[PDB]
């Protein structure tokens, strides 16, 4: 679904942000659960409470853990993108899903 | 201390079933009638006459005949203006007083509070802080009667001045930068216009003691000779409540005609200044111009008001 | 934080009902002498003449 697919564009985005610098090696692609909050909060709004802001976004990435995409957060609150996140966003997904949403935002209007 | 709050919810309970403001504050058509109001109000100096209250008010009344959706009236202004007003005098928001009306507390309360609660020019300036850095100086270096520490300021006070003496007679004088000026006149502004803001809690307080006074009369046995006293003693009493106390030591420092012919003269400089101006529109402007003449009449008139209590005495004590 | 806090606009609400008390003026003889005060200093910093 479409939140669910905005966190994995978020998520490929900080996958190839760190790549850039650590090439095409293992997965050491580790962001704190504190990184997506603010970048969540810009679309799915402010409801005013940090603790119900972070309610909602782990159910998100347990709905994508299910999917594979990220693992559950660790101790220190931070998770692991599988990188098959890569293939999931890759250029070719991302533009049929562009295209498609481009098509959905027409129909909104 | 918590054990009030069991009374605190009943007190605010009787607020809202009771005190005007926020009973219109409740009301559906709530900011119609608040921004007529703030508009008939923003240009009245004393009670504005009532003739002009109709006119004007129905010519506010025309500027929004388009919202159809608030039942505005679309075959005469002027009789909806005088329907509109008497209402709002039924409604104790508006009071008619020597056929000139005149705003109720209430009112005050309500306009200030929708006013203060949209994004605009705040209520403190940048020179809020200097102003309360004074202030605070002026009541610590009085509050203590210690001697010494009295000429130790006035000794740091006259040093200092020594030294901005010998500043700007060598010529290095300072002042504000644009910016820096905008913001004192519109500090000044704020402050000025608070003295207003309570020339009609005084004469609520006034006509709730009076009436006390003539229902307790009711037992009439009690000694007018007491009330050879009381005549003065109702005063003194609202003299140790904040409303007759401060009002009347506010009319004894504004008697001071030297203070004020300073106060007055001073205005008129700044005003002229160009930044005025950009602080302030044309009805501010004008509005801080004459401040003075402001105070002195509502003054005036709240004591002539008053005097209808001092009369009391005359229709309470007399028998024949 | 796990800290509620009173935002701007129940501050407001709350300095409103509280308006409705018993208290002190601001139409007080000691507000006379803070603008007073102020119109001094605000014109002798204003006026540029030494």
């Amino acid at each position: 679904n479409l939140e669910q697919s905005l966190l994995v564009a978020i998520l490929r985005q900080h996958f190839v942000a760190w790549e850039q610098e650590s090439g095409t090696g293992a997965s050491q692609a580790q962001i704190a659960i504190d990184d997506l909050l603010p970048q969540l909060q810009i679309y799915l709004g402010d409801p005013g409470s940090e603790s119900k802001e972070r309610t909602r976004l782990l159910t998100l990435l347990d709905q994508l853990k299910g999917h594979g995409l990220v693992t559950s957060p660790d101790a220190h609150e931070r998770i692991v993108i599988r990188p098959i996140i890569a293939h999931l966003a890759d250029p070719i997904n991302l533009q049929a899903l562009l295209a498609w949403l481009r098509e959905q935002i027409a129909q909104q209007t | 201390m918590e054990e009030n709050t069991r009374q605190r919810t009943e007190n605010y309970i009787s607020a809202k079933n009771q005190h005007p403001a926020w009973i219109l504050l409740a009301t559906r058509r709530a900011p119609l009638v608040l921004s007529a109001l703030k508009t008939l109000f923003e240009k009245s100096h004393d009670g504005i006459p009532l003739e002009e209250a109709i006119q004007s008010l129905s010519s506010i009344l025309i500027e929004h005949v388009s919202q159809e959706q608030y039942d505005i009236n679309q075959d005469n202004p002027f009789l909806q203006a005088s329907r509109e007003l008497r209402e709002w005098i039924k409604r104790r928001l508006i009071v008619e007083r020597d056929g000139r009306i005149f705003a109720t507390d209430a009112l005050e309360v309500a306009i200030t509070f929708v006013e203060s609660l949209d994004n605009r020019f705040m209520t403190s300036t940048a020179s809020r802080l200097s102003t309360v850095q004074r202030e605070i100086e002026n009541l610590e270096t009085r509050l203590n009667p210690n001697p010494a520490n009295r000429v130790a300021t006035l000794r740091r006070r006259i040093s200092e001045l020594e030294r901005e003496l010998q500043e700007a007679e060598a010529g290095h004088i300072e002042v504000l930068e644009t910016h820096q000026a905008v913001e004192h006149i519109r500090d000044v502004y704020n402050l000025a216009s608070s003295l207003r803001a309570d020339f009609r809690r005084v004469e609520d307080s006034w006509r709730e003691a009076d009436r006390a006074l003539r229902q307790s009369i009711i037992g009439e046995q009690y000694h007018r000779g007491d009330i050879v006293e009381r005549l003065l003693n109702d005063q003194d009493a609202l003299l140790n409540t904040p409303e007759g106390r401060v009002f009347d030591s506010f009319q004894q420092q504004l008697r001071q005609s030297s203070e004020l012919k300073a106060m007055s003269e001073r205005l008129r400089v700044i005003l002229s200044h160009p930044s005025a101006s950009d602080a302030l529109n044309r009805l501010q402007r004008h509005d801080l111009r004459w401040l003075v003449k402001r105070l002195v009449d509502e003054s005036q008139t709240v004591l002539q008001a008053r005097a209808r209590s001092e009369r009391d005495v005359r229709g309470f004590m007399k028998t024949g």
